[PDB]
């Protein structure tokens, strides 16, 4: 599952 | 149609153990690029928050102001093969300053355990592979930045000095601003007749150290590191100081160790000094 | 490393079972591309060539530079635009000019003519053509680190920045049309040869009537930082900036974005532009892509 | 299979 810290 | 592009970025981490890195903290790989975009790998040893995990990065770092990329990051073994790996299911949207990955990787304990054997020797080897895609609808070649070159050149032919420094007897020229903006000590000196008396750096550190005030870099640091170090305190460059830990650290023996750490004490090297008693413990 | 580029063609052959070709006889296609300096086209024998109840079709490098690594698929489109019949290479072939590949028997003509397929709609063959070129490219990648010493980026144009925006310890005036700014002979001295010049032959007042205040300003944050946040913003004037002032890493930065802007409706104004400064990398690009368009 | 006329 991809996501962002920013 | 379209231009993809794709390329590949390998990651050693040694002593990857005793990464002393606590839930939250990061450790930020080096630079690369396809060969005018510049990509770097960002890690989460105790997770970025589910701790129990490792959490891994994919920064655009620097590009010309979007990028669509798809990524998929594995852990080499031994042999060089990939293993537990994830892999985004589309290509996701970067720019400047900006990141994509996964927060739970991988399990530490299973990373941890040797019976996977994904840490030979103790270190962990990331790989990364990105395919970055275009619509049709990068073929002109730009220069490096020569900013620091430049620059250097002021200090190395004293052109258009305005200040003089006087090391222990010899007469230095430079340019009050530019040592003011990169010292607070001179810059403290600057804000409060032009000629400014130095007696705690010897000559030759303080030629490296203007080097680095002028350039960011300080191609002779390793033969002088311990000098550098406390010049780098006492005028508040807190990156070389930091450059000069490293350059100490990397030097660690069982017989400079103990003067190593008394040293990182004085000038309040933190990174150096924990690196140092962890250092001593092991050898204990 | 590895770069590919994708692009396809597509041929509509009219009155296809109406075409006199006979068995050996080919029929070529317009010439296509993906600038890119190739030029491909389809090749099709109607009636095969060893063999007859087949059709022939093949992709072939018609110019290039003097060799290219290509995959392709051909397929036919049905009336809704849909593929079928696909056939595509399992890997790519080396290409130099002149050279072909393709199938000897892509299909048979009794299933292309059969009606109850629709592949021949008011008896129109349109064959789809997917290429894929591919290049070796190096992967390029910093040094890393073996000590757990974790040291910050670089930042000598940020702060060297400052001194700019918060005019600091300046020592010179620049007045741009009648708007006064501080700077720093030193470091306009030492990245710009004009500046240079100026500094060489009070002497701290120096008039600037080319410039526009908005773009100077943009043109100064490179002179102390190395960057220009709102090049896209002005890439056509800073160019103009950047080539009287001699800071040639901005004017090809420049060259790049205008580059990347290119269209058929400003490639002649640009190219213009290109002349005037002489922006060649800018220039090849501009007149390629005219000629591309032409 | 893919071929070349040459």
């Amino acid at each position: 599952e991809v996501t962002s810290t920013t | 149609g379209s231009k993809v592009v794709k390329f590949s970025y390998m990651w050693t981490i040694n002593n990857f153990s005793f990464c002393r890195e606590e839930m939250g903290e990061v450790i930020k790989s080096s630079t690369f690029s396809s060969g005018k975009l510049k990509w770097c790998l960002r890690v989460n040893p105790k997770g970025l928050d589910s701790k129990d995990y490792l959490s891994l990065y994919l920064l655009l770092v620097s590009c010309p102001k979007e990028v669509r990329a798809k990524f998929k990051f594995s852990i080499l073994n031994a042999k060089g093969e990939e293993t537990k790996a994830m892999e985004s299911q589309r290509a996701y949207r970067f720019v400047q300053g900006k990141d994509w990955g996964f927060k739970k990787f991988i399990r530490r304990g299973f990373l941890l355990d040797e019976a996977n054997g994904l840490l030979p020797d103790d270190k962990l080897t990331l790989f990364c592979e990105v395919s970055v895609v275009q619509d049709s609808v990068n073929m002109v070649k730009v220069p490096e930045c020569r900013l620091a070159d430049e620059l250097g050149g002021l200090w190395e032919n004293s052109r258009f000095t305005d200040c003089c420094l006087c090391v222990a007897g010899q007469e230095f020229q430079a340019h009050k601003a530019i040592l003011a903006a990169r010292s607070p000590v001179f810059s403290a000196m600057f804000e409060h007749k032009n000629r400014v008396e130095i007696n705690d750096v010897e000559p030759e550190v303080f030629k490296e150290m203007m080097c680095f005030i002028y350039t960011g870099k300080a191609p002779n640091l390793d033969k002088m590191a311990d000098d550098l170090l406390a010049a780098a305190d006492k005028y508040a460059l807190e990156r070389l100081k930091v450059m000069c830990e490293d350059a100490l650290c990397s030097n660690l023996s069982v017989e400079n160790a103990a003067e190593i750490l008394i040293l990182a004490d004085l000038h309040s090297a933190d990174q150096l000094k924990t690196q140092a008693v962890d250092f001593i413990n092991y050898h204990a």
